[PDB]
Order: C-alpha cells, then structure tokens, then sequence
C-alpha cells in the first residue's frame, strides 16, 4: 500500500462485540518503519542524540452521524506489547470521544532514565509502544457506509531537542549526476 | 579591537578573543551562536487566534 | 460563534457559514512595495477595484476514485478580466492571493481534501529526460489531474499522488499554508497567501509563482441513494496589486 | 543563552477547559504541553537547542565534484580540466540545502590536491614539486583552450598557486546572486513564450572553474584529483520544504522514478512478536 | 522667452521650440469627479500613470490641395493600450484630454492650418435621409478627410469645407478651443479640453463626445525645389481618466 | 561604413506620407553591434553587473530652415519590437521638436525585475528597444539640400553603477611585442 | 560611506521648464534625471560605486614578461636571462593603464618561478632545491657577462634569493618617476633639433632585471620560467583619455594598422526579425 | 599603534584591525575605500553655467 495514498489511511469500522487492536507502532523517530519518512523522522534522521515530548494528533474523518470512542494509550517498556486492552489502560492513555471536536492530542510525556535517546536501532534505549483500541465500537445510522478514515499527525513539544550531526542514512547514490 | 564574549559550556558546571582581521565581511568568521527561535509562523498561521481553553471553533 | 465569515473585495462578497478559519500565510498579511526594497524607477499601476476581486475558475467533479488537482497561480488568471489585461500589457508584477475553494456536502457523506499552496513547486517529468509541454503543468482554468498509479505518458506531467510531482514525501506537504476540508464540519477553506519570491517585482508569464494542490486523502464514501456529483469550486482574489513596465501587448 | 521551556505542575482536575480536543481541521498546530494530560512534576531542563540551528547545520565542508587532469597525454583536453560551478551533483549537500525555497549564504572553497604517478616504463624519475593553478572565471570570460595557451595570465581573474607539502588552499566567496537569495527552486521557463529549458537551470549562472599543472611537459605523466569542499556560512535561509524522497537523476532538472513512500511492515498491529 | 515648453504625462514627454501657448479650453482645468456630482456609487479604477500618457496615431500628409480632417476623439483611442483595454472592460469613463499637433516647415513654406477642438459635432450626411456607417465618421486613427465640392457619396458624410459638417458657418467656427498653426512662427499646437458633458458619467463607445478639426485655411505654398511631403502628427494624452462598472467584455 | 566616418551619420529625410523608422537599436551595452564601441561601452566591457539609467542626446546637424519632429521610444521586453508608429507610442516615449534647441535628450528610466543587469549577451535579463520614428516628415524649403545627418551622444544618470571586474573580449594577441 | 543619488517623486507638468532641451553645441554634458521625463516614484537607492574606483580598477596582479633560462646550456647568454623594465608588452595591463594620460603609483612586484627538467640520457638524478637570484640594477650599473662573473656580489643593488617549495617572493618598489607621474604618453623627441627617436620611449629609464642560477652546474638542464606580476596601489591618475580601438604593434612606439570602428549590423532598423 | 575602521558591508544588513608595520609608506597597503567624486570638470566644464530650467544658450 507504500505504492499509493493508501498507506494514510487507517480504517475502523464497526466490531462484533468490543476492544480490539486497530493500530500500534513502536516509538522510533528515526530507526522506526512507520514514522520514518515523516518531517519528525526525516530530521531526526540527520541526527543522533534526541530528546522531549512528542505530541500526536488525531484527526477522524469519518461521517457527520457516527460516534465512538478509543483508548489511545503509551505503554513504557520493560514490560511487552500489552495484548488486550486490559493490560493498554494501565499506561499512560487518554479516551477520546467523536463530537464536533474532530481532532485528539495525545501528548506522550517524558519518562526516560538518561536525558537523551538514540535515533538508531539499539537495546539500551528503547521508548514505548503506542496502541490503540476501542473503547466501544462505530454505532452509525442507517444509509450511511461503515467504514471510515482516521488519520494520524505528529509534532513535537516545548523541549524537544536534538545534538550530534552526521549522515541520513537514506542518500544511496552510486555516480555523478552528469 | 578586540571582543569578548562568553564560550558555549553547559549548565550547573570562557571570554574568548575574537579580532576582526580582513577587510570585508565574507572573511567574517561563522555567527554559531544565534540561538533564537519563533514558532508563530509555523505554528498558529491563524487569524482569530486558539486560546487552548475554549472548544476552539466552536 | 466564529463560524460564519464575510469577505468582501471590490464587487464580490463570499458569506460562508461553515468555515474553518483564516490561515495567514506564514503571518505576514499583503502590502505593496514599500520604498527600502524599490528597484525600478517608473510609476506603477495599482488599480485596486478592478483587479482586487474574486475570479471564480473552472469546477471539478469529485468522485469515489478522483486522485486529486493542481493549478498554477499566476497563469491560471492569464484571461480573467483587466487582472488578465493587466498582465498582459505590463512586464513586472506584484500581488499577493485569497484562495477560497468552495466544496459542500450533506451530514450522510464523508471524505476529507487537503488544500495545500506550495511555493515555487517544481514538477518532475513522467519521463526522465524528456521536456515538458506548457499544456501539461497548466492549461489555465482548466483543472490537471493527478494519477494514482506510476503514469508514464510522454511529454506529461510525473502524475503520483505519493509523490507530488516534486518527489517529495506527500503525507509531509503540509509545512506550507494548508487546510483540511473534512466534509463532517466544513463547507469551504480560506488561505490568504501573500507574495513570497525571491525578487521584489517580476513578471507573471515566464513564472510560475505557486501551486495550488488539493488531493484527497480519505475519499469520498457515501451509500446507494445519496447524490453522486459533489463538484469542487475554486475562487481567488489577488491583493495589493501593482504593475511595472508597460510596453506592447503580447509575450515572446 | 536561550533555554529549552521547562515543565510546570499540575494536579487533579474536573474542567470545561480541553486541551486533548483542537480543531486540525483549521491548519493550526495544537499546542499542548505534557503539563495537561498527566500530573507531571517540576522539571528545571537545561537543554539548549544549540546544534539544531540554521547556521549549525549547514556550516560543514561538502565535496561537490572531483576533478582529474594529468600533466601529459597525447590529447590537449585531458591535461587542465574544467568545471561549471553548481551544488547539485552530490547528493548530500544537495540534499541538506534543498530544505528550503530560498537561502543566503557566502561561500568558503577548500581545494584538496592528491598526485598519483601512473604506470610507464621509466617511473623511476626525480620529480619535484607540483604546482596547481585554479582561475575563477566569471560569466563569459574567455576561455583557456590549452596548457600554454596565453589565457591564463590573470589580468584580473582570481587565482591561486598550491604547492604539493602544505596545508590545502582556502579562500571565501561573497554572495553572488543578482536577485536577492540563492534560488535552488525556480518554476518557471527562460523566454518569455513559456518556452526553452525548464529549471531550476535558467537562474545558475554562476561562471566555471578551471585547472591545470604549472609545471612544463613532464618525462612522466601524474594523474592529479583534486577535491572541491564548499563551506557555507553567515547563513539566512526562507519558506522551507519537506525533503527530497525519491532518489535523484541529473543536476539539470528535478526529474525521477516513483519510489515506495516507506518500508512495509507485513503487519499493522503490534503484539509480542 | 516662453517659446520653449515641455510637457511630462506619465512616461512620455513632448519638447517643442516653436510652441505658441497652451489653451486651457473654457479657463477649467480637468479634474476628477468631486462628489457633489455623484451618481453611480461603486468604486472607480483610475490608472492615473498607464492611461494618463501620450498616445500617437495616425500621420497624414498635406499637399497643395488638401481640404481636411476630422477625427472623433472617444473612438480614435479604441486599441491604443491600456487606455482602449479600460474602455473596452468598462460601461462609464470620463477622461479629459491634451491635443498636441505636430507639424513642422522651413522658412521658404508658407500656410496656415486651424486646430478646433468642437464639442458635440453632430454631422450631416451626404443625401439627405440616408443612414451614415459607422465607419465614414470615424476610421479609429485613419483619418478622414473633407471634400471641397459638394460630395454626394452614398452613406457618406457630407464632405464641404464651407460647412464643416454640420452645416455652420466655418468661417464663424473659432467660438471653441482653436490655434492657428501658421508656418512662420509655431511648430505646433496644443489644446488642453476638459471634459464637456450633459452626464457626469458617460459611456465611451455610444457616444462620440468631440471632434478635432483641422481645415487648411491658407494652402502649403512652396517654390519648386523645396521638399514635397510635409506631413501632419497628432499626438494627443488623456487626463483625469476613471472607470466605472466593469463587465464582461465586447461592444453590443 | 565602419571604415570611414560614415558610421556615425544617421541620415534622415522628407517622407512621402508619414511615420517611418529611421534608426533603431537594442539596449546591451557591452553586447550590442551598436553600442560595443563607445566609452560607456568599453567600460561596461570592463564589467560585468551593470544598473543604472542612461542618457540619449540627440544633436540635429540639419540645414538652418528645416522642421520636424521625432518620436523618441523605449519599449521595455516581454513583447517584441514595435513594427509600425502606432505599436512604438505605447512604451516610454518623447515627442522632440527642432528649433533653436538643436539636441533633444531621452532620459531612459529604470524599469527592472532585478536590480543590477548583466554585461554579456543573455536571454535572462533583456533590456529595451530603442526605435525612432518621423513623427512628421522633414519640410524644407527650396534651394536647400533635402538630406541632412542627425547623431547620437550617450552617457550615465545620477545613478549608474558597475559591480564585478574580469577581461574585456576586445584584447586579442598572439605573441609578445618585441 | 557615499552613496549614488535617489529618485524623487515628479508628477504631471506643463511648464516652460524644458530639461529635454539643451544645447549639445557647447560641449555642456546635459544632466536629466529620469525624474523630468516621466512620472517616477520614489526610489531609495542603495547602490555604491565601489568597486569602480581608480584603486580598486587597477590594482590586480598583471603578468608583464615571461623569462626563460636554463641551468646548463652552451652557450653563456643562455642560463642567466635579463628584462629591461617596461609594462607595455602585454595588451591587458598596457590598455587598463592607457585611460589616463599621467598616473603616479607605487608597485608591488611578485615572481612566480617553475622548473621543467629537460631531456636527456640521464633524467634520473637526485636534484636538491633550486635557487633563484633576481638582482635588480639601476640605469647604469654594471652589466653581467656571465654566470660566475663577479657583478653578482649585491654590494649595493637590491636582490632577493628564492627556494623552490615556498610561498613567491613579494617586494614593493615606490615612486621612481624624475619627473612627478608615469608618462603613458609623451609626444615628443628626445633630440632638440626635433630628431632621434618619436616616444614614449625617451622617457622609460626603468633600469632593467637580472635571472641567474645560484646553482652550480648540474648534470642535468632545468628550463626555468619566471613570471613578474606587478601589482599598482595608491594610485592617482590624471587627464584621462579613450581606450584604444586598433591592435597593438610593438612596444617602443604606438604604431598600428586601421581596423574598422565596429562590427556591421547588416541592416539598420530593427524589427522582430 | 593600531586603527579601527568600518569594513565594508551592503545596506540594510565589523572594525577590523590595522597597524602599520614596515618603516616606509610604499609598505602600507592599497587604500581601496575612497569613495570620492566630482563629476563637475568632465560635465558641466563651462564658464556662464546652465540652469536646466532656462533655454541654455537662448
């Protein structure tokens, strides 16, 4: 889906019964496979050692007569990827509701042992791993279709940082440009 | 002709000299010491500006 | 509330009652050619009634599978009224924008655009080295289309809608003044653009000073009864013009 | 001095007030600090963003282009060599400007010089130093056709003399531009019958350069590469752009294949595994 | 002396050494519409520096038997520039004008022109309840050119350089703005009309508001080694000029 | 003409109707067959980045008895070179007058995107059309030649400006001068 | 810190003022704004006429006279090599002096030396560093006859010694003149019976150069080529004059053939052709 | 023994160092920021000077 407009979208739709897994990634600025080629991810790729708050944001663009509400959650390692939504509420989350406000902050905090990250792949520094779920399901009224789109955004807070340069990893030239 | 003005060292733990020499400014060394920012015209390209409290457009 | 907004310029008013706000470019609102930053010598012309109005352009029509539009906005106007006059007949000219686009649908419908004014966007061609046609980047009023799939089509456009025709990342286009019409809240989208170019004065044939790309990120999905054409409305309005240089009509 | 911001406390609370609920639907960037989500505690943070700035970032030396000419052949054309200045042949430093629309900066040119001998039956000579010889030459200058050729005097051309055991050769260029920035984005055609070339080509203009051995016609011939480092500095840069995904294909357009916008994953949920 | 003047419109500036004054039509200078006169209420595009500027037209040679010109001074600036663009967009203008004459002789010449400026000059045709064209009153600069016989053309005007056209007394025709050109002293003539309407508004394709008449008194007498062709420029420049109610384009 | 003095006359005379083109020039002063070889010419030929306006004068070398007038234009690029009077009086012109005063003087304004031009010849940066037309014919009266020579003088305004320094194309030598 | 003059706002006129007017017939250079033609603004210009001053358009390193002088020969008038002094045997230097008619500078003299090993049957030597004396003489010293002859010593004359491996030697020389300015022009003989030599000529007395190896005789030639850039500063120039048109024939004298004053057009009126 | 004076830099957008060395004033460097002029003896080279307004030789 990378080879389209396809790979923003991420659907949701009506559940048989509730909680499920729509999405989860890991929190890698710069080593991650999903928010890798954003603006956030291309920047930190031309650096090494980071720090501070990353805000996402939520924007639902789903009809204007379908309501549902969903677990946005933060869960620090240490422990695994939380398997049902039992084990999601207990970090850091917030349940967000589809009204007239058609977009959510989840603002990830800062909770790390040293003051600075990595940006590549490593074992000793390793962030969170977001995972969202339905609080309840998509109750939508007749005439209307059943799946919709969320879309997903992504920022940084007050003290965001950066501090060592070197070489984006993504600059594969072979020749000249004669 | 000379200038002083404090290194870059780190918080909780300097003046330099600096001498102009040539006679322009490209032979100016590099100003890596401006550390000012504004998020305004980046962040909030608005008119009618958010205040963070209300339901913001309402 | 602050959702109804009135816009009036010259002789044509646009009342909407479901908008989003005003996105000021990047703060900094329209103004003439303040003297510290003159070059040329001679008296310009600022009509500022006649010129500084809204010129609507043509409509498109926005299906389930629509991948998305792009204009350029100095030539787009080349033939709307005296603003087309004069362009013609000058050789320098300075103005900023008011983009409005106007696209409505009812509660049973959803789908979300993305209006975004990129500067000085310079698009690849299909083939790599091959020259593109004038009747590709443009065609006036007329609307391009962007392909969903690799289009290789010869003298054309590179037409993929994950790559904006500048081979950059699509879902990080939205560092430049941009608006989200999501359909479940607003009826239109305001960007006032003022003029960014890296000469004070310049000419308004030779280049292309923007881009104005909507592209459809959540497509428009409705049921089996409701209406299937929702068009999309596009209407500018320059600001603050000025012109330098009258000499013959024309341009070669 | 310029500190990060730091982190105020918050507490328990029940409020109209909604910081998770914005409107994205306006293109304004929410603004929320972690201080209203969670009960966060006083955080005095100390981090600067120091090498994150504009002028931090790009003031580094970059190779733009390689260049080789040897001190005798049998053709007049591979002894001194040339070179049209531009900054979009290496992907990286292209790359690094191509953030922005507009830019401003003065130039700082680093020369580095390698002599290698090349293969002959006579190579055991008693060779002394090698002399180098770089003439800038501005727009529409006259141009130098041989080794001897009585057009690189420099009356009025800047030039400089290297002699192979020092330090490399280091010399400052203002800034250039007729306009008033840099244009490393220009949409827009050369006449005005929206006809011609199309770049991004028409605004380069920046004259050549121009190498070659002072030195007469040596007993054996010395292939010389020498490495050209702009250095950018007193930098002022305008109305960025998101970076370049697809990979380049010439330095006289902006032309590409499509490419993937990312890796797939081959899952969209994460577990355990 | 006062001989030599100058005249600085915009981008074009006329030097004459051989002038002989400048009539300031009926001593009122031209002016835009205070509000006292006031009747319609959008606002008007005044150009004041791509309309306010020198336009020449058309060059006519005077022989020994000449007899005159006429040209209609609404509708001889339809395609000059800007000037013929806003006439053409707009539904109102009101402009007043500045008539310069060249025409230049060596002291072995003798003669005498008469430069009328005649508002309103409503003309005759050649029979007598015969529909005049449009083209024969006027050619745009082509100029037209009276008949000193009793011309009887069909769909003609009538052509009588006894009448003037409108069947007045042409001896008795200097009540307006005029200047003689006599060939001894003066190398040209200027006249300064202010605009002269029943309306304070006025359409500038329906109406033909005034008529510049140049009606050779004294014939260009010459020995027979002096230079034949001696040939008349007129060069006139609007002031004062405004716009209102533009509309689409065209003339029905 | 060029090896003679004949290349400085700019000859003119009676008409048969009206409105002809006597002269007319492009405006590159360092580029130009025209003005390659004047003063302002060779010293723009020691430069490289001009600005500034420039001065016509136009001195009348005719007879003592005979009139006429020209008009004097400039016409900025974009369009192309006016080919008849009408076309040539809708750019910046002068309507000049012979009489006592002999020299007239177009003062060329300076009308430009950029602020500084360039010296050599280039399609970026194109400057004017200078063209010039009877306004009327030549009347002169008898026992007087009918032909007479107008010249052209050039020079710099208040404002005028040269910037970067290089060799001009004119020095063209093969050996030393022994 | 002088700036060029402004713009200032005009407007509509009908005045008997007439600065389109003027009389070229009294030799008076009119001076018209573009403020008395038509309606320009106000422009507030910033231009400085900088670098078009006499100092700064003259004072660039120009090569005058190659050398060339080898280290072992048969012949003695081939090793050593002599210059009388003179700038006008090269077109570049000797036009940008020939505006002026009198000019008073100081110079500032760098050579620029390269070694080229000969050929021969034994190239391959073990050749230490090479040294350079350049003693100037002043009209009428002593003349060098050979190599090892004794006027070499520099008991008064100003010399400078040079290896080969460091950066050019640099010397100024200051204002030599008998009379009060460098006569680019002298129209006159040097005879009073208005006979002898036509100059430009009578009035060089330079003095002139010497080149010498300090080097013994080696086994092997080395073909030496020295370069001499003068280089002029704080320079004032008086009753200038135009450049020059035709080419240039030789150095003692202004001599030339006629070339026409331009290229021709092939018409005289332009359209859209 | 030292002077201090402005470089040179464009408008709208420093004191460098100099102190005299060497014993002579043919050692002192090139003095390239006299920007001084006089145009009124190359024009305007006349007795009984023109106006601009008046006739100029009536």
């Amino acid at each position: 889906n990378v080879n389209s407009l396809e790979a923003y979208r991420i659907p949701v739709h009506s559940v048989t019964e509730t909680g499920a897994q729509v999405f989860g990634f890991t929190l890698q600025p710069g080593a991650d496979t999903v928010m890798e080629r954003t603006l956030l991810g291309e920047i930190l790729n031309y650096y090494a050692n980071w720090s501070g708050s990353i805000k996402l944001t939520f924007m639902y663009c789903g009809s204007a007569m379908a309501t549902g509400k969903f677990l946005l959650a933060y869960s620090p390692p240490g422990a695994g990827v939380p398997k049902n939504r039992r084990e999601a509420m207990l970090g850091t989350h917030i349940i967000w509701d589809i009204g007239l406000q058609s977009s959510c902050v989840l603002c990830v905090p800062w909770i790390s042992q040293t003051h600075y990250r990595f940006v590549s792949k490593d074992i000793y520094t390793d962030a969170g791993f977001i995972t969202c779920w339905y609080q309840t399901s998509i109750v939508v009224p007749a005439e209307v279709q059943n799946q919709s789109v969320i879309l997903c955004f992504v920022s940084a807070c007050n003290d965001f940082s950066v501090r060592l340069l070197r070489d984006s990893p993504f600059v594969r030239q072979t020749a000249f440009y004669q | 002709g000379a200038q002083v003005s404090t290194q870059k060292t780190g918080a909780h733990e300097i003046h330099y000299t600096n001498i102009n020499y040539y006679k322009d400014a490209a032979s100016n060394s590099a100003n890596r010491q401006d550390f000012t920012q504004d998020p305004g015209k980046f962040t909030e390209p608005v008119k009618d500006i958010m205040v963070k409290s209300l339901p913001a457009l309402n | 509330s602050d959702r109804v907004r009135s816009i009036t310029l010259g002789n044509s008013t646009i009342t909407t009652q479901e908008s989003a706000n005003v996105v000021v470019g990047y703060g900094v609102w329209p103004d003439y050619l303040s003297d510290e930053e003159a070059t040329a010598e001679d008296q310009p012309t600022q009509p500022d009634v006649a010129t500084c109005r809204f010129y609507t352009l043509d409509s498109v029509s926005w299906m389930k599978e629509s991948q998305g539009w792009w204009w350029k906005f100095p030539d787009a106007l080349r033939d709307m009224g005296l603003f087309g006059q004069n362009m013609q007949y000058h050789y320098l000219g300075r103005s900023g924008y008011t983009i409005h686009v106007q696209c409505n649908a009812s509660k049973f419908h959803q789908g979300c655009l993305l209006v975004v004014c990129v500067p000085e966007a310079e698009m690849g061609a299909a083939n790599i080295n091959e020259k593109i046609n004038r009747e590709h980047l443009s065609n006036g009023e007329v609307a391009n289309t962007f392909s969903g799939t690799k289009s290789s089509n010869t003298n054309d456009v590179q037409q993929a809608v994950f790559n904006a025709g500048m081979g950059v990342a699509v879902g990080n286009l939205t560092i430049f003044p941009h608006q989200w019409i999501n359909l479940r809240t607003n009826n239109c989208a305001t960007i006032v653009m003022p003029y960014i170019n890296s000469v004070p004065m310049d000419n308004m044939f030779r280049h292309y000073n923007f881009t104005l790309m909507i592209i459809p990120f959540a497509k428009l999905d409705y049921a089996a009864g409701s209406s299937t054409y929702i068009p999309i409305t596009v209407t500018v309005a320059p600001m603050c013009a000025e012109y330098n240089g009258l000499r013959l009509a024309g341009h070669q | 001095v310029v500190r990060v911001a730091d982190t105020m406390p918050s507490g328990p609370s029940n409020s109209e007030s909604i910081p998770a609920l914005t409107a994205a639907e306006t293109g304004h960037t929410s603004q929320v600090v972690p201080s209203d989500t969670i009960q966060t505690r006083h955080v005095r943070n100390f981090h600067v963003r120091s090498e994150s700035s504009v002028e931090n970032f790009l003031s580094r030396s970059a190779c733009v282009y390689i260049v080789e000419y040897k001190t005798r052949d049998d053709t007049p054309d591979k002894m001194y060599d040339s070179w049209v200045i531009n900054t979009r042949q290496v992907a990286q430093l292209r790359r690094k400007l191509e953030f922005f629309t507009y830019v401003r900066f003065d130039v700082e040119v680093t020369f580095v010089i390698t002599s290698v001998q090349d293969d002959s039956t006579r190579q055991n000579t008693d060779t002394p130093a090698l002399t180098h010889q770089i003439m800038y030459v501005p727009p529409g200058g006259p141009i130098p056709q041989a080794v001897d050729d009585y057009n690189w005097q420099t009356s009025t051309n800047p030039s400089v003399f290297w002699t192979e055991g020092n330090a490399p050769p280091r010399m400052s260029i203002p800034f250039m531009s007729v306009g008033n920035a840099y244009s490393n984005f220009y949409d827009g055609w050369s006449h005005f019958s929206q006809t011609g070339v199309y770049g991004f080509n028409t605004l380069n203009n920046m004259g050549k350069l121009y190498f070659r051995h002072v030195n007469d016609k040596t007993i054996s011939p010395i292939t010389s590469k020498v490495r050209i480092y702009f250095k950018p500095k007193h930098v002022k840069a305008w109305v960025p752009r998101p970076p370049r995904l697809c990979e380049y294909t010439h330095k006289d357009n902006v032309d590409f294949e499509p490419k993937g916008v990312t890796t797939s994953r081959t899952q969209l949920t994460i577990s355990n595994s």
